[PDB]
């Protein structure tokens, strides 16, 4: 039934970036409607009640043709996504492990958070923004989806996912993105997150060189 | 280029990789005097040896003197040789604290269980959600017993008779699809011990420990689990160059299920990763896709897709926007009313006509004429033109579909009207009979099916192009 | 066909799907089985002497009280494609299954004389398919010892 | 072991025995109505419809399929994007159809 996973922070963490009511909302609210509306529909069917979280959000979703449990289920993906992507007082430069990756793939720190801000800004209405990972190139990617679309879809890895619905960035920051994002990026972003779904995202993607024998 | 990217080039594409030959001692003098010329002195080192090797009698004063006895003199030319890595070091990231809580997928499709049992046991999956410090992971009980796990108890009792109901029923299946048996399969017959968990029993995110038992140079290593149905670990090509000297038979291991398969489907139906030992760094070559089996059963090739979940068969593109086109009127139904009207009149002019041809008219109830079948017209009958023989069509037509009735009545009507016009010389306004009327009527209603389905795609276009859906399906 | 016709046919047309067994599993061979002695029970009984099952003149097993096994042979219809004629073949390798029975009175408890004696039997059948009727071209018996000394190792004969 | 129905391998809804709180919900009543006879309609769906058979059948086949599903009145089906069947039509047949793009 996926019980509430409670963000790793409490509710007045983030308070001068992200307001306590912000929290309340967001996750007391939205998250808990997504997921009781997600509890009532595998009430009733019993082989999608059988499928990880995974499966269902990648089988919910057809090739191309959403069934009437894409929505909720992947909100409720993107959510737990979006909670475990944060970190109290974090933000700054990256740690070691993501740097080079980061630097091989795009150039630099700020030629990342020059792409991301600019990849952010180009939706339009309600969407996720993300970095994440590509197999059979092996190189980490900015990438925008709208509604509730995941890249889970199409065998890519999420390493750092961006709530760009308006329900997020109201209560606080009105009608500006600009603001939010801006904060997000500075003093809001989680390196250890990150680092760890890198680390644990090198279990099915190699970012190495073979050993091969001199002979 | 050099033989530095030259010699990469065909490993990392090509596959190529300094595999070990085990060469018997008259191929060995072969390769070690090959190199000198064709028939000169055998000065060079390491070759005398080759050459005095010949001698069985020589082998044995040099394993003695060197000693390791017998049945180890043989058994070290399977050493590998190159670059002996260093041993595995298995680190881990903390306490390995568990919850116990049954399998999502039960109970398996077409077993009965009472509901309200269930209900109990699913509040065990909502529970896997809280996170677990350091600080009440020092407060550990520890008192061997009083463990509080009791959804897991009514969930093993309810496994436990689904286990002896039907394990001869799935023993006997496995006999039935699969011949032979490979790791991966049911372990059926003799080497079936009592007590083993099924399939059910597994679910993604339990860490298992197994033996290793099989390694396979194209699928991997399959650690016995505890199951009827071994485990896999997807690990093919060369990568086994180097993890070879890391997994080793009968090693103990501690594994994690990713994905549990179909076992009728899927050739390997349990998918593992190795948490002890972690050869994450050394894997490169991974399954796009995963096995499957291609049975005679299966006779539509875009079933079987859908069944494991593959993308179909590309088509040429056409081209052709199929948003705007030329709309459908035709109706499948007019290609029997041009059968069934020509029938009528076929019947009504030899009829009517000919009133004496038949006696007497009764065409409110006739009877037919011939014993009909329903499923047989081969009729094309080589109608000649004058030339050669090309099919027609005089298909059969038995009145028990004809309505007689409606055109028996209608065509005396219009019969009245023509001989009624020879005096006067009113145009005779006969063009459209019951028949006729129906067949641009369902026309008609053809037409407003085709019509409302390109007036849908109108708005689906919009919206799949408005957020990012595909428009044509993948592949 | 008096113990199991489908079985011991569906037993010879059959192939693992996943790997050979040994290796001569692995060449598709012709299917020559050696019949247990479990299998052959039903059609034994006490006062049986010998038990033999031709498989044309390629094989003859033999199952004795004490022991039992098979007797390895060939045979060649295209080396004369146009008198060559089957008929009749049967019955010279009886006629010589009799004859070193009744030459020999040492073969029934021993099975390397055994073994050596009842090629004769097959070097006749062997020569018996290559003339057309049945009793035109029985072999003789020097013909037949010539054939069998030509086509076996002298270790065999 | 139970093959799946070819009913839900393309992702097929039916709702078989409809209720009528249903359909006042979903207003089936004003729907463009379509009927045959005896037919083989080959149709290749580039859009979603919802369909309510009222009397006879329909033994829909997928394209290259050995089988068959079969519908009567008083069902639901949900015929989806991209679908490619095979309608073999015997006897009469009447049914309400409301083509439906992405949403509701």
């Amino acid at each position: 039934y996926y019980g509430l996973k409670k963000p790793p922070y409490n509710l007045d963490a983030l308070e001068p970036y992200m307001s306590q009511k912000t929290l309340e909302s967001h996750w007391g609210v939205q998250h808990r409607n997504y997921l009781e509306a997600l509890n009532r529909h595998l009430s009733r069917s019993d082989t999608l009640y059988g499928h990880t979280m995974d499966e269902l959000v990648k089988v919910t979703y057809n090739y191309g043709n959403p069934l009437p449990e894409f929505n909720d289920a992947a909100q409720v993906w993107n959510h737990d996504f979006f909670w475990e992507s944060m970190q109290p007082g974090g933000g700054e430069s990256p740690t070691l492990g993501l740097l080079q990756q980061i630097e091989k793939d795009f150039g630099s720190f700020p030629n990342f958070k020059e792409k991301f801000i600019e990849a952010a800004m180009t939706l339009f209405g309600s969407g996720w923004v993300w970095l994440v990972l590509k197999r059979k190139e092996k190189q980490l990617a900015v990438v925008k989806t709208s509604n509730a679309v995941t890249p889970i879809l199409w065998d890519d890895i999420p390493i750092i996912c961006l709530d760009l619905w308006e329900h997020a960035y109201y209560l606080d920051y009105k009608n500006d993105r600009a603001e939010y994002v801006n904060v997000f990026m500075n003093h809001l972003v989680s390196w250890h997150a990150a680092t760890a779904r890198l680390a644990r995202a090198q279990a099915f993607v190699n970012l190495g060189e073979p050993k091969i024998p001199v002979a | 280029e050099t033989e530095e990217e030259a010699r990469k080039r065909n490993w990392v594409e090509r596959g190529w990789a300094p595999w070990e030959e085990i060469l018997s001692p008259e191929a060995d003098f072969a390769r070690k005097s090959l190199n000198e010329g064709e028939e000169v002195a055998l000065k060079n080192p390491d070759t005398i040896e080759a050459f005095k090797m010949l001698k069985p009698s020589y082998r044995k004063k040099k394993m003695e003197e060197m000693g390791l006895t017998e049945d180890e003199y043989y058994a070290r030319q399977f050493d590998i040789k190159g670059e002996i890595l260093d041993p595995l070091e298995t680190y881990w990231d903390g306490p390995l604290v568990v919850r116990h809580v049954a399998p999502r997928d039960w109970p398996p499709p077409g077993w009965e269980v009472d509901r309200k049992e269930l209900e109990f046991i699913r509040e065990g999956h909502k529970m896997m959600a809280e996170r677990v410090d350091m600080k009440e992971l020092d407060n550990v009980i520890r008192e061997k017993e009083g463990m509080c796990m009791d959804r897991y108890k009514v969930f093993l009792k309810q496994y436990q008779e689904w286990v002896e109901f039907n394990k001869d029923k799935l023993e006997e299946e496995s006999y039935e699809h699969d011949q032979d048996y490979h790791p991966g399969r049911r372990k059926r017959g003799k080497d079936y011990e009592e007590g083993m968990y099924e399939l059910p029993f597994y679910y993604p995110g339990q860490i298992c420990l197994g033996k290793v038992t099989t390694l396979h140079l194209y699928q991997g290593a399959f650690v016995d689990v505890g199951g009827v149905y071994e485990g896999w670990v997807p690990i093919k090509g060369n990568d086994w160059y180097w993890i070879r000297q890391h997994i080793k038979v009968g090693m103990h291991v501690m594994v994690e299920i990713l994905a549990k398969r179909d076992p009728y489907r899927f050739r390997f139906p349990l998918e593992l990763r190795f948490v002890d030992p972690n050869i994450d760094h050394l894997l490169f070559q991974r399954f796009e896709y995963p096995p499957i089996f291609h049975r005679d059963e299966d006779t539509n090739l875009d079933e079987l897709r859908r069944d494991c979940r593959r993308p179909p068969f590309p088509r040429k593109d056409p081209g052709v926007k199929v948003e705007e086109e030329p709309l459908l009127s035709d109706h499948p139904y007019v290609d029997k009313l041009w059968q069934i009207n020509v029938a009528e009149q076929m019947i009504l002019d030899d009829m009517e006509a000919n009133p004496d041809k038949y006696k007497g008219k009764k065409l409110s109830e006739l009877t037919d004429e011939e014993e009909f079948d329903e499923e047989h017209s081969v009729e094309y009958t080589k109608v000649q033109y004058k030339k050669s023989l090309l099919p027609k069509t005089i298909l059969k037509t038995s009145v028990k579909e004809l309505d007689l009735e409606s055109a028996f009545a209608e065509r005396q009507l219009h019969n009245r009207l023509q001989k009624e016009a020879e005096e006067r010389g009113e145009d005779y306004k006969v063009d459209k009979l019951r028949r006729n009327i129906e067949m641009d009527e369902y026309d008609f209603i053809h037409w407003r099916r085709s019509f409302e389905e390109r007036e849908a795609l109108l708005r689906d276009i919009s919206c799949r192009q408005a957020l990012g859906l595909p428009l044509q399906e993948p592949g | 066909f008096l113990l199991d016709e489908d079985h011991y046919e569906r037993r010879k047309n059959y192939r693992p799907q996943y790997y050979s067994e040994n290796y001569e599993q692995s060449k598709n061979r012709r299917d020559y089985y050696h019949y247990t002695r479990e299998e052959i029970s039903p059609l034994w009984h006490d006062g049986l002497k010998f038990l033999f099952v031709t498989d044309g003149t390629l094989r003859i097993h033999y199952y004795a009280p004490s022991f039992d096994g098979v007797v390895v042979g060939t045979e060649d219809v295209l080396i004369t494609p146009f008198t060559c004629d089957r008929t009749g073949s049967g019955d010279a390798v009886v006629a010589g299954i009799m004859r070193k029975l009744t030459s020999h009175p040492e073969m029934y408890e021993d099975q390397d004389v055994l073994e050596r004696q009842l090629r004769f039997s097959i070097a006749a059948g062997i020569i018996s398919q290559w003339t057309i009727g049945a009793v035109r071209g029985f072999p003789t018996e020097s013909a037949t010892q010539n054939l069998k000394e030509q086509v076996y190792v002298p270790s065999m004969w | 072991r139970i093959e799946k129905p070819l009913e839900e391998l393309y992702k097929i809804r039916v709702e078989r025995k409809v209720s009528p709180e249903r359909l006042n919900e979903l207003g089936v009543s004003r729907w463009t109505t379509w009927k045959t006879g005896k037919c083989r309609l080959p149709w290749d769906w580039h859009v979603d419809q919802l369909v309510y058979i009222e009397e006879g059948e329909v033994r829909v086949v997928p394209e290259g399929s050995k089988h068959y599903m079969s519908f009567k009145a008083g069902d639901l089906v949900r015929y989806p994007k991209w679908f490619e069947a095979d309608l073999w039509f015997n006897a009469f047949y009447q049914e309400r159809y409301s083509f439906r793009a992405y949403g509701d």
